[PDB]
RNA sequence: UUGAAAGGGAAGGGCUUGAGAUCAGACUUGGUACCGGGCCAGCAUCGGUUUGGAGCGGCAGGAUAAUGGCGGAGGAAUGUGGCACGGCUUCUGCUGUGUGUUAUAGCCUCUGACGAUACUGCCAGCCUAGACCGAGGACUGCGGUUUUUACCUAGGAUGUUGGCAUAAUGAUCUUAAGUCGCCCGUCUUGAAACACGGACCAAGGA
RNA sequence: ACCGAACGUGAAGUUAAAGUGCCGGAAUGCACGCUCAUCAGACACCACAAAAGGUGUUAGUUCAUCUAAAUGAACUAGCCCUGAAAAUGGAUGGCGCUCAAGCGUGCUACUUAUACUUCACCGUGAUUGCUGUUUUGACGCUUUCACGAGUAGGCAGGCGUGGAGGUCAGUGACGAAGCCUU
């Protein structure tokens, strides 16, 4: 039931990991990931067994490659992904479009 | 309707009871309120009638010892305070805490002279009363029942208004300069892109 | 051990009323009615307007 | 289902034919009412109290089906300032029976959750299913007495949305009691 | 940046009550910027944290939390009813609470 | 609230067991309770209720 | 939205002596049909010596406005009961429907004469076709040439408790 | 006496939670590094109850809505253009009064064929947002899908994941806050009574 | 003692009467008017007011004089004013409120009782079944439904005390009984 996300790690510092759909805000911005190879990412990939296994680093590089390929097609999208989100004074989440 | 650190209200032209109920509910919910220019508050009805009402208030006093009786405060801010306290459960600890969130003043003393003052439309006299009705200014009523500092407040208010007009002239000059600067950098690429976004 | 509302539970509805399947499949709730366009009030009945 | 639709279309046709032939079609008077007690149990005079007991209306928001004749009309006349009643539609009867329908089996309130329960207690009167029971109520049939007495008094909730500002005066004067004649269905939708 | 907030500001207004009897199990919460029942329904089911400081450290921290959730709207002015694991103590009438953006349905 | 049509929580007013503490009378009651429960012969139910009766309700024959 | 206009038609129950009783119509301003038939029987019992038990309602029908978007002036004739007697009176109203003018009349007699709904009989509601049929000046002043007037002292209704700008009433 | 705590014209009490103190428990009488379990929680789906949405769609009725729009006939004035007379206009909404009937604006009444909308009701139509609850404990019943003595949402909650077990979790004591709470017993129609007995405690006491 | 509603111990929902400017949960909500009082008024029982006056204002009835530009007379009843004087200082509950937060009327939403609806648990009364499996509990076990206010009073089931018959081959100087104790 979880969601597979990536920063990309080179952009944000957040890697391939699972998140729960109830703890996420889905925006309007869309990136074409139709050419990203995410076939082999399953539950057992994030199975529990600090240092990161070399395979995980390699897959992070592999996915981030195509990700960064598509991201630069959208102007300012990369810098948008690099910046954190927060609620400013007067921001009403019930009135806001994401 | 945002939660503010302090809300500073210009009391000029507000009706006593309506402002009192709004401020009572504000302080009871944890909002700090300052009301300035209480001498400029309004009460509906002609001056003579409200003077009669205050004299009816004055008549009430503990018979066996006048020093225990109700204490009749004459200053305009204390008239507003009496109105507000009657709308608070002031004999509870929560009510005392709520009343500790309120400050009322004659005139506009520092540091509130250089802070933003707001109005309360639901309590404003010019918006609430029918145009032909008569009303009382609380400063005039206070003087008629024993408040001693009307002329002092008037003089200090004149001085403050001179200083504030000087402040505003400087602010207006800078604003005009900045507006000219913004208009000069118009028809720019960033400006056009912003205009496409509504800004 | 537990009463289940037939108006909410479809299985209980079909357990109590088998015809509910025919009613749904035949769209009885939104069935069209064939008839002709007529105005039978255009004569005397128009005394609804004034007497 | 066929005879309900045929009855509806024929009444529509007879009204439309009366307009053409310079006549007036008067609907058949209602044969059925649904009676809801909307008054509590305190301070009731003896005669309406007995009448309410005889209608099996012994709690607030209890509802029963009554076949209309002169005898029952005078009965309901006595209890008028303590009840709200009107003429139930087919869908109202179906919703009441489906959601809050209970049967009196050996002096016990039993949920009408299976057609076997209905058939073991009313089968001798040719009532074999919940739709037979609803039909027998709606079209006031030969065995209305047994079917309606087998039904436990319906135990409704208070209306979602409340009553009018004051209940205990007639519906005509802006209250909630007496005959409201098609608006009993809106009240039951609120309370069922 | 200068701001890091991911919650909506709120206040603990009152308990559910009649004129003379209060019900501590239900708290009435004022959500900042919410002024109608239409806008308040966005926050129904969202989690609420009351965060406070206590004299004695637990796991090295003096910060303690009482968790709740929004259950339904209250009235016509955008207040909501909330249900906390432990009833909010009445001294917090007027104190700030945190309305989370999750469980999210955006 | 309820507008009660009858008195609430009324015991039946019929004796459901012998007041006697005699063990052999209770053995007989056990036998005829089985018999009345498993046979639908009216005689056994009559005999069951009779075993419960007090002394003045069983005059000598 | 408070009221509708109905026609209610009724008669006596047919008997051997009178097999074809006369049909009587009334125009009733009521919230619903239950009240409409109740008013019909109330008036028939006051005028003729007929009770509800020996009669029957023949027809109940909505009478809709012919021109719901045409501005009209109505004359209304009334019988009402004060605290001290019974009086007749005639008033005038401007509206786009008969029901609107009747609702205004009910509000108006509530306001000026403390006359509740139960204390008023609507004798007649008439659309005044000519400017000479309009008698009262409080409606006649809205029928003059090139009528125009400002709306001074506009009070704007705010969505916030505190305003950061001075109040204004221009318009 | 010592220690802890509280305190603006009484104190005490109930309910609730916070804080401080105390007590308690499953890593079990755990099984052979793994298996498996206890507690608190997140999410998912189901069942029961229930509150919502600017909800979406189908159908029926009525004056087979009334209107409006279009076509046609008739009329009038708070009379448009035109024309005739004027006070202020180099007619620069200037302007008022007349006459009369669409003209360089329009309006009203009746009506002919279509087409909608409101209002009321039905749908065993669809989509969608929250809350509370999970009683029972092999099977047995009624139904459903039929692909089949199989499976199901159909005689009451399960799946999965994280954390913790030196702990969150619960209970009691003290205290603060919010809210409510007059002194018992008795005689009495009626007691908190400005009606009577009662300063306190032990033992005896019908 | 009135209105609502009658009460086992709880959860969720909805209400009754009464309310929604603040004290106080719920609208300074939508709407047509009336009223300005130098003792306004503000909600049943209920915490009073009369006869009688007003050219204050509002709406109505019936007559009359009018171009041979409107006006005059009598009258009806709404709110307001006068009639309306008591002793400690003080009560629309208080604050306070004037296109109201007053009076008459219509509407939309909303607030909350030990009441109503569904569910859990306790008790009472009834009710289903239970012997070749009844088997060492049949005064038991088990299925289902309804109900629960109470002085005087009746009855039932239990708790505690001194002493007596029987039993536990019961506890105890390695500490009985008593007493003190978050
Ligand atoms: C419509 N009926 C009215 C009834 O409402 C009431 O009227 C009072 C009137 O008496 C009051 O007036 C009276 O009473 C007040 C005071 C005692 O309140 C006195 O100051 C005043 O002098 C006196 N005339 C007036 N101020 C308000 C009306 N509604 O008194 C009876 C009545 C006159 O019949």
């Amino acid at each position: 039931n979880t969601l597979l996300v990536s920063g990309p790690f080179k952009v944000n510092g957040v890697p391939l990991r699972r998140v729960n759909a109830r703890y996420v805000i889905a925006t309007s911005t869309k990136v074409n990931v139709s050419g990203v190879d995410v076939s082999k990412f399953n539950v057992e990939y994030f199975a529990r067994e600090k240092e990161i296994k070399a395979e995980r680093v390699a897959d992070q590089k592999s996915v981030d490659a195509a990700l960064l390929s598509e991201i630069k097609k959208t102007p300012l999208l990369k810098q948008y992904l690099a910046a954190s989100f927060s609620l400013k004074n007067g921001d009403r989440p019930h009135l806001l479009k994401f | 309707s945002s939660f503010e650190k302090v809300v500073v209200i210009d009391g000029k032209g507000h009706l006593l009871g309506r402002l009192a109920s709004i401020v009572s509910k504000q302080i009871l919910n944890g909002q700090k309120v300052v009301v300035v220019r209480c001498e400029e508050l309004n009460i509906s009805g002609e001056f003579f009638r409200n003077k009669l009402k205050y004299h009816d208030y004055l008549r009430k006093a503990t018979r066996y010892n006048k020093k225990k009786g109700p204490f009749h405060f004459r200053a305009p801010s204390r008239i507003l305070y009496k109105a507000i306290r009657g709308m608070i459960p002031h004999k509870t600890a929560r009510g005392k805490a709520a009343l500790e969130r309120l400050k009322v003043f004659e005139g506009v003393p520092p540091p509130y002279d250089k802070k933003k003052r707001v109005v309360v439309p639901q309590a404003l006299r010019v918006l609430r009363l029918k145009p032909g009705r008569k009303y009382t200014t609380v400063g005039k009523l206070s003087s008629a029942v024993g408040w001693k500092y009307e002329s002092v407040v008037e003089k200090l208010e004149e001085k403050r208004k001179v200083q504030s007009a000087e402040y505003y002239a400087k602010k207006k000059a800078l604003t005009k300069k900045l507006n000219a600067a913004k208009a000069s950098t118009a028809e720019s690429e960033a400006a056009q892109k912003l205009a496409a976004f509504g800004y | 051990v537990l009463k289940k509302n037939p108006l909410k539970n479809k299985q209980v509805l079909l357990r109590l009323n088998p015809y509910a399947k025919a009613y749904a499949a035949e769209k009885v709730g939104s069935a069209k009615v064939e008839q002709a366009k007529v105005k039978p009030s255009k004569g005397q009945f128009a005394e609804v307007l004034k007497n | 289902q066929k005879e309900y639709t045929e009855a509806e279309r024929s009444v529509i046709k007879a009204k439309r034919d009366a307009k053409a032939s310079n006549s007036y079609y008067v609907d058949a008077q209602p044969k059925l009412v649904f009676v809801v007690r909307i008054k509590g149990i305190n301070k009731i005079p003896p005669k309406p109290r007995k009448v309410l007991q005889l209608l099996r209306l012994t709690q607030i928001n209890a509802g029963v089906f009554v076949r209309l004749t002169k005898a029952t009309s005078e009965l309901i006349k006595l209890a008028e300032p303590y009840v709200a009643y009107g003429y139930p539609s087919l869908s109202t009867i179906r919703q009441l029976v489906y959601k809050r329908g209970f049967g009196k089996v050996n002096k016990q309130r039993i949920a009408l959750s299976d057609n076997a329960i209905i058939e073991a207690n009313l089968g001798k009167f040719n009532i074999l299913s919940i739709e037979d029971l609803i039909h027998e109520i709606y079209t006031v049939g030969p065995n209305f007495k047994q079917v309606s007495n087998f039904l436990w008094p319906f135990k409704l909730s208070n209306p979602n949305g409340g009553f009018r500002a004051r209940k205990f005066q007639h519906f005509i004067q802006g209250g909630d009691t007496g005959n409201r004649e098609q608006f009993i269905n809106a009240l039951v939708k609120q309370m069922n | 940046a200068e701001s890091h907030r991911l919650y909506v500001k709120g206040k603990h207004i009152s308990y559910q009550r009649s004129k003379s009897v209060t019900n501590p199990n239900v708290s009435l919460i004022q959500i900042e910027g919410v002024a109608s029942p239409k806008d308040a329904k966005f926050y129904l089911g969202k989690r609420i944290a009351y965060v406070y400081r206590a004299p004695k450290e637990i796991r090295g921290s003096k910060i303690r939390v009482i968790w709740g959730k929004v259950t339904r709207t209250h009235g016509n002015n955008g207040l909501v009813r909330a249900n906390f694991k432990k009833n909010l103590p009445p001294k917090t009438f007027g104190a700030s609470v945190r309305i989370m953006l999750y469980p999210s349905n955006i | 609230g309820r507008d009660h049509t009858s008195k609430q929580h009324v015991r039946s007013g019929h004796r459901t067991a012998p007041k006697s503490d005699n063990v052999y009378l209770q053995l007989l009651v056990k036998l005829y309770s089985f018999l009345a429960r498993r046979t639908d012969a009216p005689f056994n139910k009559v005999i069951l209720k009779s075993l419960f009766l007090s002394k003045i309700n069983r005059p000598p024959v | 939205s408070r009221l509708n206009e109905y026609q209610v038609i009724g008669r006596n129950l047919p008997t051997e002596s009178v097999p074809e009783p006369k049909l009587f119509r009334m125009r009733i301003f009521a919230p619903n049909t239950v009240v409409a038939k109740s008013r019909y029987w109330y008036f028939l019992q006051k005028l003729h010596k007929v009770k509800k038990a020996s009669g029957e309602i023949v027809s109940v029908n909505i009478i809709s406005e012919a021109k719901p978007t045409k501005v009209k002036t109505f004359g209304i004739w009334l019988r009402y009961e004060s605290r001290s007697g019974i009086h007749n009176m005639y008033k005038e109203y401007r509206d786009v429907t008969r029901v609107g003018a009747v609702e205004t009349m009910y509000q108006d007699l509530a306001a000026r004469h403390r006359a509740r709904f139960r204390s008023i009989h609507i004798l007649k509601v008439v659309e005044l076709e000519k400017t000479d049929d309009v008698k009262r000046q409080y409606v006649k002043q809205f029928l003059t040439k090139d009528l125009k007037f400002p709306l001074p002292h506009r009070v704007q209704k705010s969505k916030k408790l505190f305003q950061a700008t001075a109040p204004t009433t221009f318009y």
